[PDB]
């Protein structure tokens, strides 16, 4: 059963990576340099 | 005359640069206009003896 | 970019919030007076 | 947080920042080509007034 | 918050304010009217009115009317105050004595009482910029005066001096060496640092790096203009290295006679030119040591570098910082006095510099202002005590300024005291080993 | 209970914090509007620690920033969790110090260490019993080098029992960025070795060497060098908050880490740091964390500890692990290197166990060593400092401010007597 | 990295460069505006605007040359910094070139060349091509060397030089310059390329069919020798050999830095349909002394050093099996005391071709770098013509009005003599 336990974990960590992974390529989609002002002439 | 060159500049997106971000003073300018806290109180402060506080010590 | 190794929460991943409404007074209280289900 | 969290998007925005500036750039040789167009043709007719 | 004034004096002064103050309008946003078409990073500069409304805090004087009336009659009319732009009706033609003693002192009080006002209207200052020229008579004689008077009127803060220094071989005057030689006890005893500079230099670097032909005085004054900017863009808007004026102040000056600090630019290229060029923080820090890049014509490898002021701009790295200041470092005709093994004052800013329109600089995404105290500016005044003295020998355009009515003791008195600061930048040239 | 205030003093107390904070809520389960979501009710067993009650199921920071310019404080309260701090704790003046020690430790500093002086004071009495204060500051700076001199002096005379930490940013010499640094650093430790209980050497240039090597950084911010200081010292109050196996606190080391007085500078270090090339390819266990942390390259501080001997070590482990391999590996180093360990000084090791893994983490492991290299730092730092000094540059600023030219000579003096008596331990016989 | 500049001299080294650089950017893919619509990384470099920059130094006294490059094609290709001009030429003086003109435009260089030095993070060495005929190719080149070896210690400068050649000349006082330009290219270079404009004619009109060539034939087959070299640089192969290691296989002797190259094969596409092309047959003919690039025999000499460079589809059991049918072969010598004279590189990617070239799209190829004894008497008929006519003091009058003394042209005749000698004992194979 601990061993059981511990390979769910480590799929856990391998699910997380993933997951990181596709939100870096959706931010990576994303573009901006508003930086929540543009300049007042534009 | 040349001195005129100086503004003979219309206005176009292009001579500005890419991104804008200024200092924004939005907080700390009304913590300025107003006082800092500081404390003018009579002393008050319950009478402590750290590692324990009233117990009930008996015979 | 140090951690960014999954995050991998330690408790999440693995009541008494019902007693004492998420208060640290009172759950101080609460073990001082058992009082968790 | 997580904007603030991450590297290769710092990457990106340098990349795509000096892709534009060069457009931008760009647009200032266009008015670099006008302006030496204007001073030649002061130099023109400034010639025609002296024949 | 935050705030400085400017004090342009004379027409080297009033053309390069107007450089600079149409620099400003450009970057912070503000209409030729002076409104905003849509945070706080102008107060520095301007001030705001209830009706939305940009007010400058820079007071223009001249001795001449015209060269104001064409800024009252300019795009800019309206932007700028007319009582900040102050005007006599006659001026001193090259006359240090004149500028001092007979025509300054009729509107002294104007001036004091208009810089008093806006003195009023900030509530915490910085600083105050001066702008003026060696050889000029107003902006010698009147700039002078008023910072007599000005030191006493506020005694503690900073005064920073932007001024135009007579070129070793080209000049626009003959009896420019005496009022050059006169005004320097007030940038000595009244001032908190200096920033003279040639025109022949900056003629040399645009004509060299910039590739135009046939340069005039906007060329110059745009290139002041970003100096100016660079200096204060760390206190308009942030950076992970502030620094203010005092920062930069404290670490540049080892002793009270010596605040005579020297400028640098990079990269200052035409657009055609860096459309093949990789532009990064080690090709730009070491163009800012080439000596063919400085701004006054002496050679710092002649003399030794006591301190160095920095400040990067634009998408800059600290990582790339440490890496190019340890190359420097590591560079051997690069010396530095043995007093001093650590001596650089680093400030990084965010917002790279902006372009003007016709201007001449095309727009580059990281630049460097270096401010270098040296001990190789002495023999400019070396050169200049030599033509004065073989001036003063026959005595020549003398009787001039004593019909004017200053005493002639002073031109000795004034020839000692820069001979014995000479001596003082070779006292500490001087090493210890 | 066992409380901790939090000082803060200068741009780099402020990042460093900042930082520090946002982990300690995460640790904690805080939002950034300030209440607990969390399912962890020993999260919240010990939160008292670091955070007060608010109403409403809020918990607000007993932290005092300080600085002496105003443009750092918004870039404080705008940032990941600037709401959650309180704008009365926010106490900074209108004129900034310039790099100058004189002026924010005489001139300007007098003016506003009353207004800190009132909030803390206030904080303290808040808690019932307090453990012990808190400072992050720099020795290059004029505020946390300068003023943070004259808040720790009066807080020590107000407070003596209380403990005091310090994780003080030493300036590097390969990488400085102020001409005018040494005057302000001789002048800061002559106050750091009266009146500390327990400092921690920073050093900027070996957070820039670790990031380069062993996480291949490619661009690295201030922000990953302000996450390092912030697991440490994480890593060191981890005990405190959460229980273990074995339990310690900061006063638990604190009188294991000082045999004598004048000794409370150490090298903080940190376990777990490994680039993304080098997960797939490792297996986490006890000796891996400590083949990890002995490496001298893995070190925060900027000196060499082969050059010495260490005196005293500490690694306060976080997480679950045997403790067998524990104590067995602690012995081996001692065991197999007999050359960098004092001999008047027979298992010169401390260690403590918390059961709870670190944030993001399985296993970890925190490190406070007293070594001899720290007198590499101080020697360097005379040798520029001198040089400053014997043609009496840069001096009209400082001597404007009103003091003498003997304070300079004392402070020297002290430094050179404290690296004079440091050297005498490292050549000392024990039989 | 791999990095390597170009220091190309005269009107001789910029129409190599036109022809050189021309191959490098089809090679690569480079477009003539400058875009690839890292193997380029050793001859390019990256800007911002995804430009990439050729690292060469074009210098000549006359403004005529280059400013066809300046209206070329590549005008967009290259910087126009790099391109330097001068208003008025040595013509064909080497005394102008070396003591009035020479200095005029030696220094505005040599911060061209530290600006392209600092770009690149490793530099291998530097490659410089000149002549010995004109007054800019020998006089210039020669004060630039000095100036450099003085300067870069340890970088390589490899030199691709114009020889006069034996018979046909385009020049009268072509010997005095030859002569004393030999100073330099003894103790400021590390090796030597010399080649006479009359071993081309002859190849290209046995070989290549064309009767009636140009210099621009002759240039692009310069630039497949130098490609060829540089070629395991710039891509992978089975056995790379960089600079530093056939610089090491070559020079037996500090003093001997004078090899021969040869490349093959080289035939004209339609005599390339009868051929059937293998490594032996290829290596067969880079001994042939019809085939050699330098006018002399290497029959009359000795080989003491062979360097070999193999390129395309060849394989090491095949280069094996000729480099034996080589030594079973008493035409060629080999010196005593080298036993083992070969030195092999392999390379992958085959030899690219340029439409309205002369050489045929060939899958394998070879180039040689042949150090013999039997260039000895070349100088030899350099010093018969020049002790000739120096009896009788022509020209003289020209050397000396520009300030040069003429005790030069004695020393520099000596010289030459005691090298001469030096290549005498080398092929004395004693016991
Ligand atoms: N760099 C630069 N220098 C200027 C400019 N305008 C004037 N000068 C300098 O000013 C000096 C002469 O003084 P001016 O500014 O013309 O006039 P002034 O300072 O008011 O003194 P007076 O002529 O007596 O009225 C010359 O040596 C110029 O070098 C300018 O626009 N740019
Ligand atoms: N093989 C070859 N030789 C060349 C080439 N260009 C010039 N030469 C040789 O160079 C010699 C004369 O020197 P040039 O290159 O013409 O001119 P220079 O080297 O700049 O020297 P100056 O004429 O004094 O300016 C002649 O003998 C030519 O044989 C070339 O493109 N290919
Ligand atoms: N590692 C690190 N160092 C910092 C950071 N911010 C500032 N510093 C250091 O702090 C020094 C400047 O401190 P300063 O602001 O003048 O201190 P103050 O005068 O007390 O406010 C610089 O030398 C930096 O190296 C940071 O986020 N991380
Ligand atoms: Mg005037
Ligand atoms: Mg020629």
């Amino acid at each position: 059963a601990e061993k059981e336990e511990e390979r769910q974990e480590f799929e856990a960590g391998l699910a997380a990576n993933k997951a990181c992974l596709d939100k870096i390529q959706r931010i990576l989609s994303e573009n901006q340099a508003l930086s929540q002002n543009v300049h007042p002439m534009r | 005359t040349s001195a005129s060159q100086y503004g003979a500049f219309s206005p176009r997106p292009f001579f500005f640069p890419c991104k804008f971000l200024p200092q924004e003073q939005a907080f700390t300018e009304h913590l300025k206009t107003t006082g800092f806290y500081q404390n003018n109180s009579l002393n008050v402060g319950p009478d402590r003896t750290r590692t324990i506080d009233s117990p009930n010590y008996q015979h | 970019n140090l951690y960014l190794l999954g995050y991998q929460h330690y408790f999440q991943s693995k009541g008494n919030y019902s007693v004492h409404q998420n208060s640290h007074e009172r759950y101080q209280e609460a073990v001082r007076k058992v009082l968790l289900k | 947080q997580f904007r603030e969290r991450c590297e290769e998007l710092r990457t990106k925005l340098a990349s795509i920042h000096e892709k534009k500036v060069v457009e931008e750039r760009n647009a200032q040789i266009e008015f670099n080509k006008e302006l030496k167009r204007q001073k030649l043709v002061e130099e023109h007719l400034f010639a025609r007034l002296w024949e | 918050m935050r705030e400085c004034i400017s004090i342009h004096v004379g027409q080297a002064g009033v053309q390069i304010g107007n450089a600079c103050w149409e620099l400003y309008c450009l970057e912070h946003g503000i209409q030729p009217d002076g409104q905003m078409p849509s945070d706080d990073s102008f107060n520095t500069f301007f001030s705001e009115t209830g009706a939305g409304k940009h007010v400058p805090r820079a007071v223009f004087v001249d001795l001449e009317p015209t060269v104001v009336d064409e800024v009252r009659t300019g795009t800019y009319r309206q932007l700028f105050h007319p009582e900040q732009l102050i005007t006599g009706k006659e001026d001193a033609a090259n006359n240090y004595a004149r500028g001092h003693y007979t025509i300054g002192k009729e509107i002294v009080d104007l001036v004091l009482d208009r810089i008093r006002k806006l003195a009023d209207l900030c509530t915490g200052l910085q600083g105050f910029l001066i702008f003026h020229s060696f050889g000029g008579g107003t902006g010698s004689g009147f700039a002078s005066l008023l910072m007599e008077r000005l030191s006493v009127d506020y005694g503690k803060k900073s005064k920073l001096e932007f001024a135009i220094y007579p070129a070793p071989q080209v000049s626009t005057a003959v009896v420019e060496p005496y009022n050059s030689i006169l005004t320097t006890h007030t940038t000595l005893e009244h001032s908190d640092c200096a920033f003279m500079v040639d025109n022949e230099a900056i003629y040399d670097i645009c004509r060299r790096n910039l590739d135009i032909e046939r340069p005039t005085y906007t060329n110059l004054n745009r290139l002041i203009g970003q100096i100016v900017s660079s200096i204060t863009a760390s206190l308009r808007f942030d950076g992970a290295l502030n620094v203010d004026l005092t920062e930069f102040q404290t670490n540049l000056v080892p002793y009270p006679r010596i605040h005579f600090p020297l400028a640098t630019y990079a990269p200052v290229i035409s657009a055609e030119k860096a459309y093949h060029e990789q532009l990064s923080v080690a090709e730009i820090t070491n163009a800012c040591f080439e000596p063919a890049n400085q701004m006054v014509k002496c050679d710092p490898r002649h003399g030794k570098y006591m301190a160095c002021c920095m400040l990067y701009r634009g998408d800059v790295v600290p990582k790339d910082v440490n890496a190019a200041i340890a190359t420097i470092k590591t560079k051997r005709t690069i010396q530095f006095v043995d007093w001093c093994p650590t001596g650089f004052k680093v400030g990084i800013n965010y917002q790279p510099p902006t372009v003007v329109p016709g201007g001449d600089l095309a727009k580059v995404q990281r630049a460097v202002c270096m401010l270098s105290n040296t001990t190789a500016i002495a023999e400019a005044w070396a050169r200049l005590d030599h033509k004065f003295d073989l001036m003063y020998a026959k005595r020549a355009f003398v009787h001039w300024y004593v019909g004017e009515g200053m005493e002639e003791g002073e031109f000795s008195e004034a020839r000692e005291d820069l001979a014995a600061l000479e001596k003082d930048y070779e006292e500490v040239g001087v090493d210890s080993v | 209970m066992r409380e901790i205030v939090h000082l803060q003093a200068g741009q780099c107390g402020n990042q460093i914090g900042a930082k520090f904070w946002e982990v300690i809520s995460d640790e904690h389960g805080i939002d950034p509007t300030g209440t607990y979501h969390g399912d962890s009710d020993l999260q919240l067993e010990r939160i008292n620690v670091y955070y007060n009650e608010a109403t409403g199921g809020k918990y607000v920071p007993r932290a005092v920033l300080v600085d002496l310019e105003p443009g750092t404080m918004d870039s404080v309260r705008s940032g990941p969790f600037g709401q959650i701090f309180r704008p009365d704790n926010f106490v900074f003046g209108q004129s900034g110090a310039g790099n100058n020690w004189a002026k924010g430790h005489y001139t300007e500093g007098a003016e506003l260490v009353d207004s800190v002086l009132d909030v803390v004071r206030k904080e303290a009495e808040s808690c019932d019993c307090l453990q012990g204060f808190q400072l992050t500051h720099s020795l290059g700076g004029g505020t946390g080098s300068g003023m943070g001199t004259l808040l720790i002096s009066k807080i020590r005379e107000e407070y003596p029992d209380r403990i005091m930490n310090t994780f003080s940013v030493v300036p590097s010499p390969k990488v400085s960025d102020t001409v005018v640094e040494p005057y302000n650093a001789t002048l800061s430790v002559h106050q750091l070795v009266e009146n500390t209980d327990e400092t921690y050497c920073i050093d900027n240039e070996a957070l820039y060497d670790i990031c380069f090597r062993t996480l291949k950084l490619t661009t690295p911010t201030y922000g990953d060098l302000n996450h390092l200081v912030s697991a440490t010292m994480s890593g060191v109050t981890t005990c405190l908050r959460f229980p273990g196996q074995l339990n310690a606190d900061l006063r638990k080391l604190a009188v294991n880490m000082v045999p004598f007085p004048r000794l409370h500078f150490f090298m903080p270090g940190f376990a777990p740091l490994t680039s993304r090339g080098s997960q797939q390819y490792r297996a986490l266990t006890v000796p891996e964390l400590t083949q990890q942390m002995f490496d001298a390259k893995n070190m925060m501080a900027a000196c060499d500890p082969r050059h010495g001997r260490y005196l005293t070590v500490a690694a306060v482990f976080r997480g679950r692990m045997s403790m067998k391999e524990v104590d067995e590996q602690m012995l081996n180093v001692q065991n197999k290197n007999s050359s960098y360990f004092v001999e008047w000084i027979p298992n010169n090791v401390k260690t403590a166990v918390c059961d709870i893994p670190p944030r993001g983490l399985k296993m970890s492991a925190t490190f406070i060593g007293n070594s001899t290299a720290i007198q590499e730092l101080f020697k360097r730092i005379s040798e520029q400092f001198t040089a400053m000094f014997r043609r009496k540059a840069f001096l009209h600023w400082y001597t404007g401010e009103g003091m003498d030219e003997m304070e300079f000579t004392e402070a020297e003096s002290n430094m050179n007597d404290l690296v004079s008596e440091y050297q005498q331990y490292q050549d000392a016989t024990a039989e």
